C-alpha cells in the first residue's frame, strides 16, 4: 500500500487502478437473473454488455483454492 | 525495533573521538588504530558539513585489521535520516542490469531529500456509535461520540464516514486515528477497559502533526520513469532507467532547492572488496565522481599489488592508476599484544562469556600465534564445553578442549600436507584404499 | 509513504508544470500514425494488413496491452 | 519393504549427556573427535544466540564427511530448519548467483507464529443480488450487493456482501445448497462441497458431501503457522492473495525469479521484529549446508564474506575433500580445499580421518544388517579385504549384486562363490584404468 | 549552501571577441592553445550547417581535458543539447552496443516548440448536460474569487469530468488545449455540511477563472522516437502501479526513423519547430570494442549526426577486443582518420600554485601564503589531484583548533593522515601479508 | 529540411555516359574510371532484374572510394527500388541468431510492386439521417456530405452504419470514403467549427475544408518487401514488430508459403517483382558462420545482389584462427568477383578538395587550395577536407570572407594529423598510460 497523507486524488487513483471495473468485470461473470433484468426489463442487446468470464478454469475443483 | 542476534561488528556503537577529533584509547568498542580514527573522524566531518561532492577515500591495511569496523564505526557515528548504502564488489555483476546501470543505481542511492510537510488527524477513544439506516440504504444518518482524557464530542457523519466506518468494523472503547482528506481510519488497539490494550491520548482531539521525510533520488527516479510503478522499489526489476527521466529529476531537484521546499543531504556509499570491480566499473567510477549529485565513496580492499580484473598487468591494491589518483589512503596497521587481549575482552563481554584471566592469557597468547579472528571464534564454541560440564566460567582446559577439537589453518595446512596421498590435487589424482 | 510536494510537482499537471503539454505534443500532435499528418503511411499499412478503417493503427498504438 | 539409499542407518551423532562419543552406537563407528566436535556445534546452534558463525569438514573421499551433516540435521530435529545445497546449484539463467545465495541464507531462518483467523462458514441457503441503476454507466459494477444466507448447527446468519467479496465467491462456483468458508484475513473463499442433508446418489460430478460446519456461523480461531523469512520475502515481492487486480494476473503471469532489493527485506525485518515484541512470535535460526564447496567460485566468496558479517545470518556448514588446489574463477592461486584464506580465516575446520580394516568389517556389517541380508562370517572377511584393497564404497555397493545371485542360486545366506561372481562380473575404478592403459582403441 | 564536485570554477572558455585566450579567464589557468581550438569547435557548432564533424582531444591524466568539454557546454548555452557519456556505458544487457550508440547518437539533435498553455480553474456551480442516450454537450459554469464564466464543452470531457467524480461545488482545473481535467477538492463554502466527512476542503483560486501563457517545449529525437515505438502500447497520464508486463528496450528499425524524420521536416516548413543541433561526449573512448568503432565509421557519415568529442589518455595501447593491432590512444587508424586531434600539454609549478589558489578561494577557504608554496610543492612532487584534495582535511583541521586560516602544521598533519598512490605503493612492497 | 552537408552529399548518380564510359569529372564524381565501369555494369546487371544471386566485392586502401562508389550507386539506381546499407557489427544481436538477422538483411532488399485504384470521396459532413425498419434487421442511411464547392446526397449501407458508430462523427468532421474499397476514415474536425466548444479535447485536431470536386480517382502504386510480408503475416497485430523490431526468428514454413505466394500472384498478374542492392560496408568483422551461410544464401532464386566493402590486407578471418586475404575466406572469395580501387595523385586530390569545398559553401583562394593539396598529398585527403572546414571558421573569426594561407596555416597548427601525435606520443610516452598500466604524474623527479 502506498499512502500520502492528506491528499483525495491519490485515494481515488489508487482504488481505480486496484479495482478496474473494466479488468474486474473480465475476469468475473454477471449473475443470470441480473443478465435477464437487463437484457428483457432494460432492452440492452447482448452485444452492448460488457465483457465477462475471462477468468482461466482450473484442473480440479481442489485447485482452485488455497485452504 | 531492528532484530539482530549476534554480529560480528555489534559491539561498535561508533568512533570514539573527544571534541578535539582525538581518539580515546577505548571507546565505542574500539581499540587501537588512532591515525586511522583520527582520519575517519576528518571524513565524518566532511560528511557532517555537507558543502563538497565526490570525494574518494580508500581504507587499505592488512587482512582483519579493523577495516570493515571502522565503516561500521561510521556508519553508527552518522545517525539516522542520512543514507549508508554498503555494497559488496561481486554484488554489481548482474543478468538483467548492466554494470554502469547498477553502478548508478547504487551511487543515486546515497543523495536524500528531506521534505517536511503537516498534516491534521483526529485520534481519540470512541465512546459510542449510532447508525441509521434505511432498508435499500439509499441514506444513513450517523452519530459517534469520541473523547479524550480532556475533552468529549459528537459528529453529525456522512455517508463516506459511514461506509468508512461500517469498513474496518469498530466498537465502543476502540482507539481509532482519522485522517480527515485521505478516508484512512487506522484502529490503534483497545483502551484500558478489561470489561492490543493502549493508553488513552491527551490534549486535543484535532492535532496538527508534521512529518519528515527523507526520500533518495533513486525512488524519484523509479516513479518519475513511467515504464514500471512504485513496485519495482521492492521487486527490484527496475531495468535500465534511461537518462532523461534523470535529468528531469536533478533539474527539479535544483528547482526545489532555490524555492526552500526540499533540502539536499548527502550520504556515504561504502564499497567492501572493491577489488573485484572490473575495469569498465573503474572507468565509470572515474567520472561518476564528476557530479554535484555525487556522494562521498569509501572503498576497502585487502590487496597488495595485485591483478587488475579484465586486465593482464598489476597494480597497486589491484586498482588502476586513475583511480588512485582522485583518491586518498588510509593505512590500517597491525596490533601488538594489549590490543588483541583488549579486543577480545570486548567481545567476551559481548556474548555474555565469563572468562577466568588465565583463560584470556591463553586466548591471548593463541591469539598473537595464529590470528585474531580464530581466538575470537574460540571463545564461543569453549562456552559450549563449559556449559557441558555444568560450569559457568571458561576456564583454562575448556579452551584447549576447543583448540585440540577446532583446527586452524597453519594446522591444517600441515595435516594436508603430510598426507597429500588422500586428498584430490590439482591433476584429479587421489588414492582411496589403504593398501598398498 | 510518499511526499505531497512529489505528487503535485511530478505527476498531476498544474499551471507550473507541462506534462499535459508534453504528453500531447509525443503521443498525438508528433505520432507517426496520424492520418491528419502521415496518411501515405495509413494507406499504405491498410493495403498491407487489410483493415478497413485507417484510423485503426491510431487506436492500438495508443492503447494499454490488456485493454487491448 | 523399506527404501535404502546410501544413508538411514544413521540416526544421530550418538552422544551420552557428557558429550563423550561412544564408539558404535547411533549408526556411527569410529570418528569420535569429529563426532564430538559436531555435538559442541549443535548445542551452539540450540543455544540461538549466534549469527554468522560457519565450521567446514575436511577430508578424503569416502570418510563420512556428508554423513555428520545429515547427522546433525537428524539431532536438531523437523522443527529447526535445514536447507541442504550442492556448490553447483548455485549458478541459475534467471537471476545472479549473489542473489540465489541470499536467498539460501534467508531460507535457513524460520519462524511460529500465532494467527488469528475471522471465518465466517456455513451451508448456503439463500443467494440473492441486487442491481444497480445504470449498468451501462461505465463507472461502477453490474450489481450493487449481493444477499447471502448462511446456515450452520445452532444458528442462522444473513449478510450483504460486497461485490469485491462476490467475486470470488461465484469465481468458486457456489450455488444453494453448498457448505462454503469464507476468510475474513483475505477475502478468499473456498467452496467444501454439497450438503448431505438433500440426496446424495443424484449427482454426476464426483462430488463431495460433507455436514453442517459445528459452532456458529462467525468464528475466530487461533492457528500455529511455521514460515520461513524467504517465504514472506517472495510473497511480498510477487504478490498473490488478495482480491485485487494486480493479485489477480499475479497468479495467471509465469513466475520468474527477481532481484529483491533490501528495502523489502528491511521492511519484512521490522514487521517480524514488531511480531516478535508483540509477544506472537518465536525466531528459530537453522542450518545451511553446502556441499562440495569447491566448485564455487571468487564472487560468490567474496559475496560469502559479506553475508556471514550480518546479524541474521545462519550457521554454515561446509565440505571439501582437496588437498590444495587453484580456486575456480583465478588463475594462479594455491589455497588449502580450494577455499580462499581470507575465507578460511573466518572458519573453523573439522578434520576427518580414514578408517582401518575392523572399522570397514563393522561398516560392512551394519550395512548388511540394514538391506536384510545374511552373510556368512568368510563372505565377509573377504567383503573387508576387498575394502582394504579398493574402495569402502565398492565393497558396500557389492552386498545386493551377491544379494541377487544368492537369490538365483534358491539360498538365503551370501557366500564365497557369490562374492567371487559379483568380483568378475563388476569392476571397480583401479581394473578397469588398467584395462584402459591396455588397450587398442581408446576403450 | 554551495556543493562544490572537482570542477564548477570553470564558467567556460575565457576568449575574446577574437578567440585569443586570456591567461587567467574564465577559472582557467594556461593552456591557450587548447581552448582556442574548442573555441573554434565552439563556433563550429554555432554555425548548425555540418553533420557528423568528430574530434579528439587526447594528453596525460589531470591536464583538462573533461575541463575543456564542461567549458564546451557551458559556452554554448543550456538550449543546445549535450550527451556526456562514459565509453563503459555502451554494454547494456538488454539490446546490441549498435543500437544503444544510435541512441545516444540521436539524444544529441534538439527541437524547439512553440506552444501555447491555456486553464480554466474554480468553483463548479452549474453541470447541465444536454443531449441530442448520447449527449450533445454539457454547460459548466465556472467561480473564482474575480467573477465566474461559463463553458460550453464536448461529451469527451464531460467522460473525463464524471471519470474524477465531479459534483456541484467542487474545484476542477481545465486545460483547454489538450482537455485534461483534474479535481482539486471541495469548496470552503461547503465545509460544514457535515462535522465528518471523507472530502478534503480548499479555499476558492484568488486569481481569475481565465489563464494564458506562452511556453517553449525542448525536444529530442530520441524522445520522439521512444514515444512512437512502445511496444505493449500507450499508457495512462497516471499510473502510479506499473504494467503487468515489463517492457524492455527493443531493436529500433531503420523505417520508424525515416517516419519520425519525414513528420519533423514537415513540421519544420510551416515554421512550428527549429532544429539545433548539439555535442555527444564520450569520455574514455580507450573502453570501446572493436565493433563499436567500425558501427562509428558508419554512424559519421550519416545525414543527421551531431558533433562527437572524444577523449582519451592512453598511449600506444592495443585495442580491446583485438589481439596485435597497436594504434595510438587506443584509437584504430581507420577511425583516427576521420578526427582532429587536439593536443594537451601539462603543467609547470605555479600555474599548479594559481589552480590552488583558485580552488581555495571557490571552496570559501583562507590559506596563508606560507602553507601555498608548501601545497605547490607537494602538487608538483606528487600529483595534481593529490593536492587539490587535501583542502578540505586541511580546512576542517584548521577549524577543530578554532582557526579559520590553513597554518602549515595542519598541511603536514593531513599530509600524515592520508597518502598518496606512491607512498602506498612504498608500503605495498615493504610488506610481508598483503599489505 | 532535415539534412544537414554529410560527408559524401555531393555524389549524386555515378558520371556515366550512355555507352557506360566515365566522364573525367561529373555528377559530383573525379577519377577512378575502372572502378566507375564496373559500378555501371553492376548497375545495368541490376537495372536488367534477370540475374539473381551475384556478389561482388569493392576491394581498396582506405580513403579511396568504396563508399562513395556505393553511394553512387545509391543515387543512380533512383527511387522505389530497395537499396539497403548495413555495416558488418549491426548483425550481432541479442534477441536475433546471425543467420536470421542476415536472412531479415537478405530479405528487406527485395521487394514486389502492386497497383490499386482509389475512388475518394472526401467532404465536411453536414447531416446524417438513420431510417430503421420496423423489424430491425437493416438500417438505411441518408448521408449529406459537402465541400466548398458543392454537395450530394448518398444512400448508405448497414456496414456503413456500424463503421459510423465506431469512430463517430458529429455533423462537421472531415472524412473520406471509398466507393469500390468502402475504406473509413475521420481526419478530424473542420476550421469552421473551431470557436464552437471552446476547449479541444484529447484525440480532436483541426483540419480545412477540402475544396473543388468531391469525387476523385487516384491511382497508387506501393513497393512491398518480401520481410514485411513475412512480419505482417507472422502475427495477428504485425506492424507494430515493423516499426519496433520485435520479430524474434520467424519460422521458415511462412516464408515458403510467402514465396509460392509471390510467385503465384507473379504469374496471374496482380503483382511484379522488383529486386533490389544489399550492400554490406565493412565486412571482415563478419564471423565465420555468417560467410558460410552467406554461401549457402546466394543461390536462391529470390536473392538480391550484395556489395561487399573491405579494406583489410592479409588479415585474420574472425571466429577462426588463420589469415586470409581481404579477411574473407576462399571459398567466398570463389563466388564473388573483385572490383579493385587505386589511390589518388595531386590533381584528383585538388579537383575533390575543390568540390568538397564548393558544397560546403566555402570560397578559398588559389594558394590555399595549392596549399591545401600538398597537405593532402602529404597527409590523407579526410585532413584536409576537414581543414577547409575549419579554416572557413577562422576566417569568419577574423572577418574575412575568402580563406587565405595564414588561415590554413592557423589551422594546420591548431589540429595535428596522425603522424604529428604519433611523434609527439612516442617522444613523451612517460606521460600517458601505457599497455602495462604505468605512468608517472609528478613533473619533478
Ligand atoms: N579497533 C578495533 N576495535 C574493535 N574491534 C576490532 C578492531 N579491529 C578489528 N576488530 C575486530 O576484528 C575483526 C576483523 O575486522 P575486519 O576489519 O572486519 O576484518 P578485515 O580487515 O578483513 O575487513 C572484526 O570482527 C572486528 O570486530
Ligand atoms: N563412521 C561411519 N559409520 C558408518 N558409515 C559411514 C561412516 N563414515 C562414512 N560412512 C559411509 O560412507 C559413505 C560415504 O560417506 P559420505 O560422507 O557420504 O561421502 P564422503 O565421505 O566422500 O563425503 C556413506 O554412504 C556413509 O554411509
Ligand atoms: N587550466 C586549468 N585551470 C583550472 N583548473 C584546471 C585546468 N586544467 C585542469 N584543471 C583541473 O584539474 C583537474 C583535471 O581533471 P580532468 O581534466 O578530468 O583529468 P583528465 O584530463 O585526465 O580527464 C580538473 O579537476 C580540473 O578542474
Ligand atoms: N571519386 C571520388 N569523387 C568524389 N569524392 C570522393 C571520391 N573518392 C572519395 N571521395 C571522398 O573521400 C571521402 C572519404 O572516402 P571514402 O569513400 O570514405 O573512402 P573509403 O571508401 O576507403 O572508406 C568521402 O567523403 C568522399 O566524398
Amino acid at each position: 500500500t502506498i499512502e500520502v497523507l492528506g491528499s483525495s486524488h491519490v485515494t481515488n487513483s489508487i482504488n481505480n487502478e486496484l479495482f478496474d471495473p473494466l479488468i474486474s468485470q473480465a475476469l468475473s461473470d454477471i449473475p443470470a437473473i441480473t443478465q435477464y433484468n437487463m437484457h428483457v426489463k432494460k432492452g440492452i442487446p447482448v452485444e452492448d454488455f460488457p465483457k465477462t468470464g475471462l477468468f482461466p478454469e482450473p484442473l480440479n475443483k481442489n485447485f482452485s483454492s488455497n485452504i | 525495533k531492528s532484530l539482530s542476534l549476534i554480529a560480528a561488528h555489534s559491539h561498535i556503537t561508533g568512533l570514539g573521538l573527544d571534541e578535539n577529533l582525538q581518539p580515546r584509547p577505548t571507546s565505542e568498542g574500539m581499540v587501537g588504530q588512532l591515525q586511522a580514527r583520527r582520519a575517519a573522524g576528518v571524513i565524518l566531518k566532511m560528511v557532517q558539513n555537507g558543502t563538497i561532492a565526490g570525494r574518494a577515500v580508500l581504507v587499505a591495511g592488512p587482512p582483519s585489521t579493523g577495516k570493515t569496523a571502522l565503516a561500521m564505526g561510521v556508519s553508527q557515528s552518522l545517525g539516522k535520516d542520512v543514507p549508508f548504502t554498503a555494497i559488496a564488489g561481486s554484488e554489481i555483476f548482474s543478468l538483467e542490469l548492466s554494470k554502469t546501470e547498477a553502478l548508478t543505481q547504487a551511487f543515486r542511492k546515497s543523495i536524500g531529500i528531506k521534505i517536511k510537510e503537516e498534516t491534521e488527524l483526529i485520534e481519540g477513544e470512541v465512546v459510542e456509535i449510532q447508525i441509521d439506516r434505511s432498508i435499500t440504504g439509499g441514506h444513513k444518518q450517523g452519530k459517534l461520540t469520541i473523547k479524550t482524557t480532556d475533552m468529549e464530542t459528537i459528529y453529525e457523519l456522512g455517508n463516506k464516514m459511514i461506509d468508512g466506518l461500517t469498513k474496518e468494523k469498530v466498537l465502543a472503547g476502540d482507539v481509532i486515528s482519522i485522517d480527515k482528506a485521505s478516508g484512512k481510519i487506522t484502529k490503534l488497539g483497545r483502551s484500558f477497559a478489561r470489561s492490543r490494550f493502549v493508553q488513552c491520548p491527551e490534549g486535543e482531539l484535532q492535532k496538527r502533526k508534521t512529518v519528515v521525510h527523507t526520500v533518495s533520488l533513486h525512488e524519484i527516479d523509479v516513479i518519475n520513469s513511467r515504464t514500471q510503478g512504485f513496485l519495482a522499489l521492492f521487486t527490484g526489476d527496475t531495468g535500465e532507467i534511461r537518462s532523461e527521466v534523470r535529468d528531469q529529476i536533478n533539474t527539479k531537484v535544483a528547482e526545489w532547492k532555490e524555492e526552500g521546499k526540499a533540502e539536499i543531504v548527502p550520504g556515504v556509499l561504502f564499497i567492501d572488496e572493491v577489488h573485484m570491480l572490473d575495469i569498465e566499473c573503474f572507468s565509470f567510477i572515474n567520472r561518476a565522481l564528476e557530479d554535484e549529485f555525487a556522494p562521498i565513496v569509501m572503498m576497502a580492499t585487502n590487496r597488495g599489488v595485485s591483478k587488475t580484473r579484465g586486465t593482464n598487468y598489476k597494480s597497486p591494491h589491484g586498482l588502476p592508476l586513475d583511480l588512485l589518483d582522485r583518491s586518498i589512503i588510509i593505512t590500517t596497521k597491525s596490533y601488538n599484544e594489549q590490543e588483541i587481549k583488549t579486543i577480545l575482552s570486548i567481545r567476551a563481554q559481548e556474548e555474555e562469556v565469563e572468562l577466568s584471566s588465565d583463560a584470556l592469557d591463553l586466548l591471548t597468547k593463541t591469539g598473537v600465534e595464529t590470528s585474531l579472528r580464530y581466538s575470537s571464534n574460540l571463545i564461543s564454541v569453549a562456552q559450549q564445553i563449559a556449559m557441558k560440564r555444568k560450569n559457568n566460567t571458561v576456564e583454562v582446559e575448556d579452551v584447549k578442549r576447543a583448540y585440540l577439537l577446532f583446527l586452524d589453518s597453519a594446522r591444517s595446512v600441515k595435516y594436508v600436507q603430510e598426507n597429500e596421498s588422500q586428498y584430490i590435487d590439482d591433476q584429479g589424482n587421489v588414492q582411496i584404499s589403504i593398501a598398498k | 509513504s510518499l511526499p505531497r510536494l512529489i505528487y503535485e510537482d511530478l505527476i498531476l499537471p498544474n499551471y507550473n508544470n507541462d506534462v499535459d503539454i508534453a504528453n500531447k505534443l509525443k503521443n498525438v500532435k508528433f505520432n507517426i500514425f496520424n492520418p491528419s499528418t502521415n496518411y501515405e503511411l495509413c494507406l499504405f499499412l491498410s493495403k498491407l494488413t487489410g483493415e478497413p478503417s485507417l484510423n485503426e493503427f491510431f487506436r492500438v498504438s495508443t492503447t494499454p496491452l490488456l485493454k487491448r | 519393504v523399506t527404501r535404502t539409499a546410501a544413508h538411514t542407518h544413521i540416526k544421530g551423532l550418538g552422544l551420552d549427556e557428557s558429550g563423550v562419543a561412544k564408539r558404535v552406537e547411533g549408526g556411527f563407528v569410529g570418528q569420535i573427535e569429529a563426532r564430538e566436535a559436531c555435538g559442541v556445534i549443535v548445542d551452539l546452534i540450540k543455544a540461538k544466540k549466534m549469527s554468522g558463525r560457519a565450521i567446514l569438514l575436511a577430508g578424503g573421499p569416502s570418510t563420512g564427511k556428508t554423513a555428520l551433516a545429515l547427522a546433525i540435521s537428524q539431532e536438531l530435529g523437523p522443527k529447526v530448519p535445514f536447507c541442504p545445497l550442492v556448490g553447483s546449484e548455485l549458478y541459475s539463467v534467471e537471476v545472479k548467483k549473489t542473489e540465489t545465495l541470499m536467498e539460501n541464507f534467508r531460507r535457513a531462518i524460520g519462524l511460529r507464529i500465532k494467527e488469528t483467523k475471522e471465518v465466517y462458514e456455513g451451508e448456503v441457503t439463500e443467494l440473492t443480488p441486487e442491481d444497480a441503476e445504470n449498468p451501462l454507466g461505465g463507472y461502477g459494477k453490474t450489481i450493487s450487493h449481493v444477499i447471502v444466507g448462511l446456515k450452520s448447527a445452532k444458528g442462522t446468519k444473513t449478510l450483504r456482501l460486497d461485490p469485491t467479496i462476490y467475486e470470488s465467491i461465484q469465481r468458486e462456483k457456489v450455488s444453494i445448497g453448498d457448505v462454503i468458508y469464507i476468510e475474513a484475513n483475505t477475502g478468499a473463499v473456498k467452496r467444501v462441497g454439497r450438503s448431505d442433508a438433500y440426496a446424495t446418489e443424484f449427482d454426476l460430478e464426483t462430488e463431495e458431501y460433507v455436514p453442517l460446519p459445528k459452532g456458529e456461523v462467525h468464528k475466530k480461531k487461533e492457528i500455529v503457522q511455521d514460515v520461513t523469512l524467504h517465504d514472506l520475502d517472495v510473497a511480498n515481492a510477487r504478490p498473490q492473495g488478495g482480491q485485487d487486480v494486480i493479485s489477480m494476473m499475479g497468479q495467471l503471469l509465469k513466475p520468474k525469479k527477481t532481484e529483491i532489493t533490501e528495502k523489502l527485506r528491511q521492511e519484512v525485518n521490522k514487521v517480524v521484529a514488531k511480531y516478535i515484541d508483540q509477544g506472537v512470535a518465536e525466531l528459530i535460526p537453522g542450518v545451511l549446508f553446502i556441499d562440495e564447496v569447491n566448485m564455487l567460485d571468487i564472487e560468490i566468496f567474496t559475496y560469502l564474506n559479506k553475508a556471514l558479517e550480518s546479524n541474521i545470518a545462519p550457521v554454515v556448514v561446509l565440505a571439501s575433500n582437496r588437498g590444495m588446489t587453484t580456486v575456480r574463477g583465478t588463475e594462479d592461486v594455491i589455497s588449502p580445499h580450494g577455499v580462499p584464506p581470507d575465507l578460511i580465516d573466518r572458519l573453523l575446520i573439522v578434520r576427518t580421518l580414514p578408517y582401518d580394516k575392523d572399522e570397514i568389517r563393522t561398516i560392512i556389517e551394519r550395512r548388511a544388517t540394514v538391506e536384510r541380508l545374511q552373510v556368512e562370517s568368510s563372505a565377509l572377511d573377504l567383503l573387508a579385504t576387498m575394502g582394504t584393497e579398493t574402495s569402502l564404497r565398492y565393497a558396500l555397493q557389492l552386498l545386493a549384486p551377491c544379494g541377487i545371485l544368492a537369490q538365483t542360486s534358491n539360498r538365503k545366506e551370501i557366500v564365497v562363490n557369490d562374492v567371487n561372481e559379483a568380483k568378475l562380473l563388476f569392476l571397480d575404478a583401479k581394473r578397469s584404468t588398467k584395462i584402459l592403459e591396455t588397450s587398442a582403441n581408446y576403450l
